[PDB]
């Protein structure tokens, strides 16, 4: 942590006798070394005559500050030059095998942190070159690079373009060009050097992992991804990461997790260069056409040999299994012959060493023919109900014990996402993992309150009590699922047997079978049990409770007068639908969950609406146009930000009725400063409310003046404002009747310049933005927006979403 | 109620003689008090070309038990009709996750209570998946349907339909290939297409033996003339006939054999005799 | 035209959700304005995973996502709520 | 050379008839067998 560098650690006490040696006689006075005063002192000292500590102690500092998110890339701003030479230190040093695995694993999360935060102008100015067409020259062969150039115009125009740029530098500025270009080229070989090197420890497996994190990052960013996507397939990372040692181990489950996260994110139905998100149709004919390709080449070069994988089926050759054999037909010089006719990389250089034998050819050209699930096919085949082994998941368990020290293998937001329908999946993922993890913490709860044991004759019984849970008998299933559920209410208390009567429909409750003997394998020596086996839980089943009825099977039709009234039986009959896939898989594996079932769980209501939650996440990512085609460039965060706003949209309204927003022409005037007013009438005195504002692009007048071609070059381009009349138009409103109560209500608070500008950005099509303070007025604004759009829109439907429903409240008290 | 019996009899010919949405709300208004004639309502949803109404009426019909046709038609003919309807008319039929409707389920659920008219269900659902357009799904409904046949007649009448299916398919292929090469535009993806087919129908004819082997054997498995006659469809693939033999002695029960498991086993012998291995 | 109130307090996935709550017409959505009124400086969505909140960044909101992004935003500089000192202690961010 | 290519083509054309004409027999041969196989069953 932070508090743990401001003792006497062994970095620091080297600093001390490195760089303050100083043989000023300093006064003793007991200061204690704030890490904050230590940055300080750092940053003003930085030079390119420091040595390889101090970058390392700031980097240092730079990932605890990531890590308690605090901002630490300002700091870097005020010297642009430094922060350059710093990363190109950090650079080098990543590259460098002289140092510990734990300083290149470091220096790699790092980079990761680094690479997050390219919303920064020096963050993205040194990240620009690192994920540039450059790397491209890294590529195995130049004929698939040629193609990959041929294939698009702009490709071939930005390689042209760099190869321009770097003929024309320098010698420096090439060489400097060359080690960005080949900084991932070499991060990758010695990852890959490092996965087959053996013997393996735990700083290699934590190297290995922040590996599949930052390239889990770079492809989930599409300006890295359009390079880094190619690099990967040119290198084949994934079929090295999955014949690799360190992946192959038992203990290195999140490493596999990561490998198998960071292959979904680059086998994404997705274009590369233009951006657009594909369909599972587009995938499927893609997936098609590599098939067609690889057939047509094995027609043409191992037709006597490989005429079955020839003339073999897309379904037939898309499975590992299946193409088992057919690869296993071919020999060693066969596979390599058929690896370069497809322009895949069969050799890599002698100083990375890595093994290319037959199996990793194999292994690669099963994973390049693999046929691979889309992210809608993936978030529709994730179960919105969460079962026993979701729950007790070891990914779940891994987050949950997450400090920092170590990368997850969960997907991350970011400012920039590859699609909407992949940030859709990830954020339904996100989401189901939330609710997994609470469903679970609540399930030890009721668990660990209800403390199960083993009774006489080996049935399970709980001796404490718990109002979260409730003993139950078997359930009988009714109709096909809806089942009946019988509860004992003679042992509750009169709250908890009201808030058990009172269940609403379609309510998320779990119906558990626990089994505590099994703790006792625990006690005998034997193998380590799960969690779910040291609270005795066995299996969980989540179920919708729809109705209530009493013990003689009728519904309650007044539910405050039995509550009132005297019960003549405590016990109850619950309706309940239990899942279709959870039944039907039970139905297939012929397992009796529902037999074993002997308690029912209930959770409160406002933390029982994550069901709903992800099937509209489910549907939203399953829908193929869920966001608008104007604002989908401003939330992929591609393109021109301000490209959503109204300056910029087409559909712009010339002319929009403020009515009585401007309290008097003082009030109109003084909220829009720098702009000219003119009246649309002839008469020169002001005019009081209502008032519609017009706004009229002025027109320039293209004078007849000759073509000078001389005065041209030290006339920069001055950035004139275009001055938009808005014309106001006075018109008597229109009578509602003679009544007092017919007269309608006006505004009378004095809008501010900044809240008048936001009003008619709000007013006006497109996305608006309003960073307001407390205390500032913004749901005075929100309310005139809304009267506004009312007013000028009748047709018109207006949604509030409202974080809080007090925030509800004083908006329709507004209103 | 009693009096809106009459008022519905005086009010069905007037919904007759409307038509239209109109009529489409006042008999499923009329609904709820003599469902007994909602499947001529269905008939309705014959006229006013709504199949997902007809789809959905069917399925709460089919949904009670209790419910008894006024035409004297079986739960079986009213499914078989339902079927005929929702392959006729799948590209008008809409589904989706927002309609809460499955074909997969009521298709098992279909051959599963209909054991005897399985292959024809298989066929309508290999009919449905063509008119579809996708042709992977409906060659994967083709080998499901054969490979989970118990009775020979349903999987021979699946195996015509595919193979038809197919016919037609490689036809079309052809044609276009012909169309191609006499516009001098050569097409290998359309060629290779064309030969992939050609090879999977030859796959699909030699494993027809294979598939009436299987099926015998899952009709019977202590038949020791069907595993007899698989070991001889294998020919000289000595692991083959190996595997075949080791599934006919795990297979066939011995104390409820309808052949001659001792003639197997000296067949087996036999045949380890004439490889030359008289230790095993 | 769809206004939400406080989106800094809200999620991603639940600012996406309201302006995605209705069916698109011929292939295109009817969502013609979106306006988010917040304050990026003020506390995040509460988060119960650690994990979720910190690696995953799910307690970022859609506006400050935006806000970050370089998008144009209109910043409210006038306060009637509170006393001058309060104010002004509570500029320091802004 | 163009002179014995239709020659050679014709050929091939000819021996893709025969190998087509001998697919379609065994198909009906199957058919056939299939047939007698479900009546016996």
């Amino acid at each position: 942590t932070l508090e743990d560098l401001e003792g006497e650690n062994q970095f620091t006490n080297l600093a001390r006798q490195h760089w303050l040696n100083v043989p000023q006689q300093a006064a003793k006075i007991k200061v204690k070394t704030d890490v904050l005063k230590r940055e300080l002192y750092l940053w003003p000292g930085y030079g390119e005559d420091s040595s390889n500590y101090h970058v390392l102690l700031i980097i240092l500092i730079v990932n605890a500050k990531r890590r308690e998110r605090v901002s630490t890339w300002d700091i870097f701003a005020d010297r642009p030059a430094d922060f350059s030479d710093l990363f190109r230190r950090a650079l080098s040093m990543t590259l460098d095998s002289s140092l510990s695995w734990t300083i290149r694993t470091h220096v790699l999360l790092f980079i990761i942190h680094a690479f997050q935060s390219l919303d920064y102008a020096i963050v993205r100015k040194e990240c620009a070159p690192l994920v540039s067409i450059s790397i491209w020259h890294n590529l195995s062969t130049e004929e698939k690079r040629e193609a990959l150039l041929d294939s698009n115009p702009h490709l071939r125009k930005a390689w042209r373009a760099a190869t321009k740029r770097f003929e024309s530098a320098d010698d420096a500025t090439k060489a400097r060009l060359r080690f960005d270009r080949a900084w991932l080229y070499s991060l990758v070989l010695d990852f890959l050097t490092l996965l087959y090197s053996g013997n393996a420890k735990q700083e290699h497996v934590l190297y290995c992992e922040r590996f599949v994190e930052f390239l889990t990052d770079l492809q989930s960013q599409l300006p890295t991804r359009r390079y880094v996507n190619t690099l990967l397939q040119d290198l084949h990372v994934l079929p090295a990461l999955s014949l690799s040692p360190i992946y192959n181990d038992e203990g290195n489950g999140l490493l596999r997790e990561l490998c198998n996260l960071f292959t979904h994110y680059t086998y994404f139905a997705v274009d590369d260069q233009s951006g657009v998100q594909l369909s599972r149709e587009q995938a499927y004919d893609r997936h098609c056409a590599i098939l067609a390709k690889l057939q047509r080449i094995a027609m043409k070069h191992f037709k006597e040999k490989l005429t079955v994988l020839a003339l073999s089926n897309y379904g037939s050759i898309d499975k590992r299994s299946e193409l088992e054999p057919l690869l296993q037909a071919l020999t060693d010089d066969e596979l390599v012959q058929l690896s370069n006719l497809m322009n895949i990389r069969t050799s890599y250089p002698d100083a990375a060493r890595i093994p290319v034998d037959r199996k990793f050819i194999v292994e690669v050209l099963l994973t390049t023919f693999e046929r691979r699930k889309t992210f809608q096919d993936a978030a529709q085949a994730l179960s919105v109900l969460p079962t026993e082994e979701t729950l007790f998941d070891i990914s779940l368990k891994r987050t949950d014990q997450y400090d920092g020290s170590r990368p997850l293998a969960l997907p991350k937001l970011n400012l920039q996402y590859l699609s909407v329908g992949d940030f859709l999946w990830r954020s339904f993922v996100l989401y189901r993992c939330e609710s997994f993890y609470a469903i679970r913490q609540d399930l030890e709860d009721a668990l660990i309150r209800l403390k199960p044991e083993v009774r006489r004759g080996g049935v399970t019984g709980f001796a404490g009590f718990s109002k979260m849970a409730l003993p139950i008998s078997k359930p009988v299933i009714l109709d096909v699922v809806k089942a009946e559920v019988t509860i004992d209410l003679r042992r509750l208390t009169p709250q908890i047997r009201r808030d058990w009567e009172s269940l609403r429909p379609d309510d998320v409750v779990f119906l558990l079978a626990v089994d505590a003997s099994r703790q006792k394998q625990s006690a005998n020596g034997g193998a380590v049990l799960s969690e779910a086996e040291r609270l005795g839980l066995v299996h969980v089943r989540a179920a919708e409770i729809i109705q209530v009825l009493d013990d003689k099977g009728k519904a309650i039709r007044d539910p405050q007068a039995y509550f009132d009234g005297h019960t003549r039986s405590d016990i109850r009959k619950i309706q309940l639908r239990l899942d279709a896939t959870s039944y039907k898989a039970d139905t297939e594996a012929n397992r009796n969950v529902y037999e074993d079932i002997n308690l029912i769980v209930r959770r409160s209501s406002r933390e029982n609406n994550f069901k709903p939650v992800l099937e509209s996440i489910q549907d939203l990512t399953l829908s193929e146009v869920p966001l608008a085609s104007w604002l989908h460039e401003v939330f992929l965060g591609y393109g021109d930000p301000a490209g959503a706003t109204f300056k910029q949209l087409p559909n712009r309204l010339k002319k929009i009725n403020f009515r009585d927003t401007f309290l008097d022409w003082q009030h109109l005037v003084e909220s829009f400063p720098g702009k000219i007013i003119e009246p649309s009438d002839d008469v020169s005195s002001s005019f009081g409310p209502p008032y519609v504002l017009e706004s009229v692009e002025k027109q320039v007048e293209e004078h007849p003046s000759k073509p000078s071609k001389k005065r041209r070059r030290d006339v920069e381009p001055a950035l004139m404002s275009k001055v938009e009349t808005l014309k106001v138009s006075t018109y008597k409103p229109p009578n509602n009747g003679p009544y007092p109560v017919d007269a309608p209500k006006l505004n009378k608070i004095r809008f501010t310049p900044t809240q008048i500008d936001a009003i008619y950005s709000g007013t006006q099509p497109g996305l608006t933005i309003i960073v307001g303070p407390p205390g500032t007025g913004k749901t005075d604004v929100a309310v005139q927006i809304i009267s506004n759009i009312y007013h000028n829109f009748p047709e018109q439907k207006t949604l509030l979403v409202a974080h809080s429903n007090q925030a509800l409240n004083q908006l329709f008290a507004k209103i | 109620i009693t009096q809106h019996n009459r008022i519905w009899a005086l009010y069905r010919p007037f919904a007759n003689s409307a038509e239209g949405i109109t009529a489409v709300k006042i008999w499923r208004r009329y609904m709820q008090v003599h469902p007994e004639d909602a499947e001529d309502f269905i008939e309705l949803l014959i006229q006013c070309g709504l199949y997902t109404e007809a789809v959905k009426k069917y399925i709460e019909i089919l949904n009670n038990p209790k419910f008894q046709s006024k035409n004297a038609k079986g739960h079986y003919e009213l499914w078989s009709e339902m079927v005929d309807l929702l392959v006729e008319h799948a590209v008008d039929i809409e589904t989706g996750h927002e309609t809460g409707i499955d074909v997969e389920r009521i298709i098992r659920s279909g051959i599963e209570r209909f054991s005897d008219q399985r292959g024809k269900l298989w066929s309508g659902l290999a009919t449905y998946w063509i008119r579809r357009g996708n042709f992977d799904r409906a060659r994967d409904v083709f080998e499901e349907g054969i490979t989970t046949v118990m009775t020979v007649r349903d999987f021979t009448m699946i195996f015509d339909a595919y193979v038809e299916f197919e016919e037609s398919v490689i036809g079309t292929l052809m044609e276009a290939a012909s169309r191609r090469a006499e516009k001098g535009v050569v097409d290998e993806s359309a060629d290779f297409d064309l030969d992939i087919r050609m090879m999977r129908f030859e796959h699909l004819m030699d494993r027809r033996p294979f598939l009436l082997n299987d099926v015998l054997l899952r009709q019977n498995p202590n038949n020791v003339a069907e595993w007899e006659k698989r070991v001889a469809l294998w020919g000289d693939n000595k692991e083959e006939v190996v595997k075949t033999y080791t599934d006919a002695i795990a297979a066939i029960n011995p104390k409820k054999a309808v052949g001659a498991f001792h003639l197997l086993w000296a067949n087996y012998a036999k045949f380890y005799e004439k490889a030359g291995d008289l230790r095993t | 035209n769809v206004i939400m109130e406080e989106a800094a307090q809200i999620t991603e996935i639940e600012n996406f959700i309201p302006l995605a709550l209705q069916k698109p017409k011929n292939g295109q959505m009817a969502l013609q304005r979106v306006v988010l009124c917040g304050d990026h400086y003020q506390n995040s969505p509460v988060i119960q995973g650690l994990a979720f909140r910190h690696y995953a960044n799910l307690e970022q909101s859609l506006f400050s996502r935006l806000v970050r992004l370089g998008v144009p935003t209109i910043n409210l500089d006038q306060q009637g709520r509170a006393r001058p000192s309060i104010s002004n202690l509570y500029r320091w961010r802004y | 050379s163009e002179s014995s290519t239709k020659n050679a083509a014709l050929t091939a054309a000819q021996e893709r008839l025969a190998r087509f004409r001998a697919l379609q027999a065994r198909a009906k041969e199957s058919s056939q067998q299939n047939l007698k196989e479900a009546t016996k069953e």
